[PDB]
RNA sequence: AGUAUGGGAGAGGAUGGUAGAAUUCCAGGUGUAGCGGUGAAAUGCGUAGAGAUCUGGAGGAAUACCGAUGGCGAAGGCAGCCAUCUGGCCUAAUACUGACGCUGAGGUACGAAAGCAUGGGGAGCAAACAGGAUUAGAUACCCUGGUAGUCCAUGCCGUAAACGAUGUCUACUAGCCGUUGGGGCCUUUGAGGCUUUAGUGGCGCAGCUAACGCGAUAAGUAGACCGCCUGGGGAGUACGGUC
């Protein structure tokens, strides 16, 4: 991140900034996913499903 | 007694709790506090205002080491990371970055079992 | 690619130093293998950084 | 033969002696056998990260073709010599003498 | 492992004529070549079963060969058993 | 069906070395009352100083991003980087052998995880077990700990919803839209458009099916060989035998 701030930015804004700098990182999608050990059996069923709604996303976009 | 100008401040938030600890550049603290510490005991530790109140007062007790200017670092996730660094800037503090430092492994450890609630 | 173009090399790297998905930037598969290669290479001969 | 391609690290303390021992593993190299299709000293690079608690360091760039006990040989001496923080050996193939980027 | 070079030399030697790349002589003396270097590689790597598959592969060509030659014409059959030293 | 020669992609296998992040422990600097945990709590840790924060050490295990309805392998399975040894596959055109083929009862090789034997290792996790909760009871789900094991070397065991619940090989039968590795042709300066081939996906005509559905990766149309089924329980059990 290293949000720095200017001279006429408010306290409020830089916070405002950060926190958009921090969800386009997306470290808390990480720490959510490290906290419990998920199974390989489960991580495959995702990625799975996950394949699946990007094709559906795309043909429904196309078309 | 000792007189410092810049500042760090090490926010460590999560599920359960919030601590901010104030230090001096080295990372040499000066002062923290804790939502434990006012009140709000067992499940009230979370709440963003209890965050909001341990900031203030860490806030207020490093204006007696009198610094002015300080630079937060956020480490973990939950409520109150927010709270508590719009309550530091409420102080009267100048804030001049604010980044994330939540460690992140490159597939180190085994985590815990999966809880079946 | 070769892993001394740093600056070619950069040009696929977030801020954080993450190396940035193919779907994101338009690359072939062939050519973001490649360039995966000559990231860790360098990260490893320390032109660019691990982290941050 | 094999085609390799070396990058060696080397202490900024001890960059006066780099020239004595690139002499001498070329002397090795030329003596067993093989060729020296590139030689290039990037010099004094600040690093991406420390090593060692060290911020710079020596960059030294090698493009050879000898034997697999010469490359021995040569892995044993960057391995046991203490100049060196850092090697990095590829297989390559056919020779490259192109005056490489990062040269300057 | 062989090369190029090898290979030729084996191939001019068993040769049944001009350009004769493909009788069972020249077949079953690559294949004996190939199967006599590889018992150096498996020597130190006992637990490589992925290229022993492709071992035991070369081996029943080989059979398979040499069954046909024997099927053809005995005394071509006789004759490379005993140049490449085959017990069978 | 196979061989020689050029070129190409790949987490295919075996051995050794090495890099960065993180967890745990140890020592030290700052510093002071909590920390941790839950639905709420408690067991537990802390004024011989915890938690937090910074610097430095020790050790083990696993490789974020790339990452993909992607890739490789007979299957089981295979992901940081580098070197060494090594198997298969794809692709072009010539040259060569001349049916050398397909399948396969017995047999034999490999074969997730758990488990066993001998010797090492042990960070994290965690059967058994201990304590705290919940409950009418709780032997469990939740919480704090924690041994075998999970890791390495050398062997054994031979079982899984080991699944596409779909044996292997061959030929033929509308089309449309993706994607991976190659070959060819065409525009015209560099990126696009047509084809062709080997994989991997989504629809869908005919045909098939009890229906669901399958539909050139068939469960369609045919041929070769093998395995298997004959109501539900008793029962993959008893006796005998092999290991
Ligand atoms: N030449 C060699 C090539 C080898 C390679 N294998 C290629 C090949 O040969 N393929 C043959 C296709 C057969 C296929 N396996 C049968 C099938 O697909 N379902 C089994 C029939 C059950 C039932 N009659 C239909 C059914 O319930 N459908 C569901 C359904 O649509 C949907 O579920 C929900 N909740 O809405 C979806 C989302 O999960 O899941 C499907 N279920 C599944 N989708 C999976 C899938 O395709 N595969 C693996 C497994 O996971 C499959 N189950």
């Amino acid at each position: 991140p290293q949000v720095k701030l200017k001279e006429g930015e408010p306290v409020d804004v830089a916070i405002r900034r950060f926190k958009r700098s921090c969800e386009k990182a997306g470290v808390l999608a990480d720490v959510r996913k490290r906290e419990f050990y998920e199974k390989p059996t489960q991580e495959r069923k995702r990625k799975k499903a996950a394949a699946v709604k990007r094709y559906q996303k795309k043909l429904a976009r196309e078309s | 007694t000792r007189t410092v100008s810049e500042g760090v401040a090490h926010i460590h938030a999560s599920f359960n709790n919030t601590i901010v600890t104030i230090t001096d550049r080295q990372g040499n603290a000066l002062a923290w506090a804790t939502s434990g510490g006012q009140g709000f005991r067992g499940s009230r530790k979370s709440t963003p205002f209890a965050a909001q109140v341990a900031a203030e007062v860490a806030g207020k007790a490093a204006l007696d080491y009198g610094l002015k200017n300080l630079d937060v670092l956020v480490k973990g996730p939950g409520p109150g990371r927010e709270s508590a660094v719009r309550a530091l800037g409420a102080v009267g503090y100048k804030i001049n970055s604010i980044t994330d430092v939540t460690p992140i492994p490159h597939n180190g450890c085994r985590p815990p079992k999966k809880r079946r609630v | 690619i070769d892993y001394k173009d740093i600056d070619t090399l950069k040009q696929y790297i977030t801020e954080n130093g993450k190396i940035v998905p193919s779907r994101i930037t338009g690359t072939k598969a062939r050519y973001q293998r490649q360039l995966a290669l000559a990231i860790k290479q360098a990260r490893y001969l320390s032109l660019i950084p691990y982290t941050d | 033969m094999r085609h390799y391609e070396i990058v060696l690290l080397v202490h900024p303390d001890q960059s006066d002696q780099v020239v004595g021992m690139v002499e001498r593993y070329i002397s090795q190299i030329k003596e067993a056998d093989g060729q020296i299709h590139r030689l290039e000293d990037w010099g004094r690079r600040q690093l991406a990260y420390p090593i060692n608690k060290i911020h710079k360091a020596h960059y030294i760039l090698m493009n050879v073709e000898c034997g697999q006990s010469t490359l021995d040989e040569l892995e044993e001496l960057f391995r046991y010599n203490d100049a060196i923080i850092r090697n990095l050996i590829i297989r390559r193939e056919h020779a490259i003498t192109e005056e490489s980027l990062l040269a300057k | 492992a062989l090369t190029n070079a090898d290979r030729a030399e084996i191939i001019a030697k068993f040769a049944r004529a001009e350009n004769d790349t493909g009788s069972p002589e020249v077949q079953v003396a690559l294949l004996t070549a190939q199967i006599n270097d590889l018992q150096g590689h498996f020597k130190a790597h006992k637990h490589d079963h992925h290229s022993r598959r492709g071992l035991i592969r070369m081996v029943n060509q080989r059979r398979k060969l040499l069954d046909y030659l024997n099927g053809k014409d005995h005394e071509r059959y006789t004759a490379l058993i005993g140049a490449l030293g085959l017990r069978r």
